[PDB]
DNA sequence: CCGTTGAAGCCTGCTTTTTTATACTAACTTGAGCGAAACGG
């Protein structure tokens, strides 16, 4: 079906759980009951999001089965899908500096990757894949991997809510870090995306904070960046920099989720 | 009684013959029907299962021809839908399957590549070079480029009647590509001196040429140049795609759309300050 | 300075007003087992 590598692994992770939670008996013999018995078994453990992906992947498995002469109906399209609200909190500006000072004990690239992920508002994965050759005439050509949307971030961008410049942070990664990638390690070599966030969680718990539910993360730097880019300049600006095009998430990525009250001014 | 699959496919072809469509179009469907003949046994429609339909479909998907599977699946489905209308069966066992999503793998053409092909077209006759520059200066399709007569040119214009869509436009004899070094006027007059016939693009015998030979000989100069690509080597039709790509950065985007013959709208965007 | 009268209060059946849809697609994030680099004897 032409997949993007990683996505394929996700499916296999959901299929390996079905064969372990459901007998290897005939498909036509598989009633709707035995499908909800296993499904609900993962809903009580708090894994509500898991039950949604398992039922969606298992349901599609039967649609293909019906197409190849195996079964007549899908007994998975009869069960309900478990809704799951986001428990991940949002990051604030006053919380950003706190983690900034708690990253002192941490390597140097962590204090630069955090400032570069809030000034450009780029994805973590596409943040560790940007070479110094992707910067021409003061423009940072970034090609996302998720959606695959290309953009150009001008070096003339700075946040007055944190006191950081993109031209000052960029050059601060050429001397301290030094490498083929804007964000390298202590060995002048690239760094995985599943490690840049790891070192960020350490300073989080060490900074001694306190949130409601699931604590923020490195990915939250993209949310805080857009939240500031919406009041600093405009809304049409923090909609293209993130690589977004639709007009449905421009209001969802603006929410607060119950962190800080939406202060309504005279305007 | 009178059932069976094949018996229906014979009474189905006549139905499409009265639909009132293009000639070449009707032929495309026929080639799909013949494939179904040697792809499925001769038995009543109510006996054909969804399994056998997907067994033949996927067989063409694995061979590499995923695109063909889509049309054959979309055509075979129409036959049954018209079969139910007559009262033959009750259900369409083809609407249960799923068409295989195919991605276009025909590489595009650049400016450097075109220059390498035009020069390699030396061994080729004296009408190919003219057909190349013309197909890029007009950005028209190979089908109409062969049906262009010198009578179409009226007071500095170029009346072109697209056969595919049917759009009617007039390309002025003042255009000029500023990237390859070609001029509409200088190109047309070059065809009146060298060629010399009733049609803008003729043969060495002063006679019109088919649209299947214009792109055929173009292929020879493609593999003779010695250029490597990624996927399937571009074709003569790509000159139309290269034409627009150039005019969009030479004049305007609204100009390329009007030149190609489009009406409605349907890479590295810039993030402005405001 | 005890006894009657009226602004409220819940039970039921309506009568509206704000949110979220369905689904592949593509990631992100905290374990834990594992191999190589770098410092202590």
């Amino acid at each position: 079906r032409g997949i993007k590598q990683k996505t394929l692994i996700n499916y296999m992770s959901k299929i390996k759980a079905i064969r372990r939670g459901l007998p290897d008996a005939p498909l036509e013999d598989i009633t709707t009951k035995e499908i909800a018995a296993m499904l609900n078994g993962y809903i009580d453990e708090g894994k509500a999001a898991s039950a949604k992906l398992i039922r969606s992947t298992l349901s599609d498995a039967f649609r293909e089965a019906i197409a190849e002469g195996h079964i007549t109906t899908n007994h998975v399209a009869a069960t309900r899908a478990a809704k799951s609200e986001v428990r991940r909190s949002r990051l604030t500006a006053d919380e950003y500096l706190k983690i900034y000072q708690a990253a002192e004990s941490s390597p140097c690239w962590l204090r630069l990757a955090m400032e570069l992920a809030v000034v450009t508002g780029q994805r973590v994965g596409d943040l560790c894949e940007m070479k110094w050759s992707d910067i021409v005439d003061g423009y940072l050509y970034v090609e996302q991997s998720k959606t695959g949307v290309k953009i150009a971030i001008p070096t003339a961008l700075h946040i007055d809510a944190l006191g950081i410049s993109m031209k000052e942070t960029l050059d601060k990664c050429k001397e301290i870090l030094g490498g083929e990638t804007i964000i390298a390690s202590t060995r002048r070599e690239p760094l995985s995306s599943g490690t840049v966030s790891r070192y960020f969680m350490r300073a989080r718990k060490a900074s001694g904070l306190s949130f409601e539910g699931d604590p923020p993360t490195f990915h939250e730097l993209r949310s805080l960046s857009a939240r500031l880019y919406e009041k600093q300049i405009s809304d049409k600006f923090a909609q293209h920099l993130l690589g977004h095009k639709s007009d449905t998430m421009a209001s969802q990525y603006r929410d607060d989720r119950g962190r800080e009250w939406d202060k309504i001014e005279i305007k | 009684n009178s059932v069976t699959l094949h018996s229906w496919l014979d009474r189905y072809e006549k139905i499409l013959a009265s639909r009132g469509i293009k000639q070449k179009t009707l032929i495309n469907y026929m080639s799909k029907i013949k494939a179904i003949r040697r792809g499925l046994p001769d038995a009543p429609l109510e006996d054909i299962t969804t399994k056998e339909i997907a067994a033949m479909l996927n067989g063409y998907i694995d061979e590499g021809k995923a695109a063909s599977a889509k049309l054959i699946r979309s055509t075979l489905s129409d036959a049954f839908r018209e079969a139910i209308a007559e009262g033959h069966i009750t259900t369409n066992h083809v609407a249960a399957t799923r068409a295989a999503k195919s991605e276009v793998r025909r590489s595009r053409l650049t400016a450097d590549e075109y220059l390498k092909i035009y020069q390699a077209a030396e061994s080729s006759p004296c009408w190919l070079r003219l057909a190349m520059e013309l197909a890029v200066v007009t950005g028209q399709r190979v089908g109409d480029l062969c049906e262009m007569k010198w009578s179409d040119i009226v007071d500095g214009y170029l009346y072109v009647e697209q056969s595919k869509t049917g759009v009617k436009i007039a390309i002025p004899t003042a255009l000029h590509i500023d990237a390859l070094g070609i001029s509409m006027k200088e190109t047309l007059d070059k065809c009146k001196e060298i060629l010399g016939g009733e049609t803008i693009i003729a043969s060495t015998r002063r006679e019109p040429l088919s649209s299947g030979t214009v792109s055929r000989y173009f292929m020879r100069a493609r593999k003779a140049s010695g250029l490597s690509f990624e996927g399937d080597p571009p074709t003569f039709h790509e000159l139309r795609s290269l034409s627009a790509r150039l005019y969009e950065k030479q004049i305007s985007d609204k100009f390329a759309q009007h030149l190609l013959g489009h009406k409605s709208d349907t890479e590295w965007d810039k993030i402005e300050i405001k």
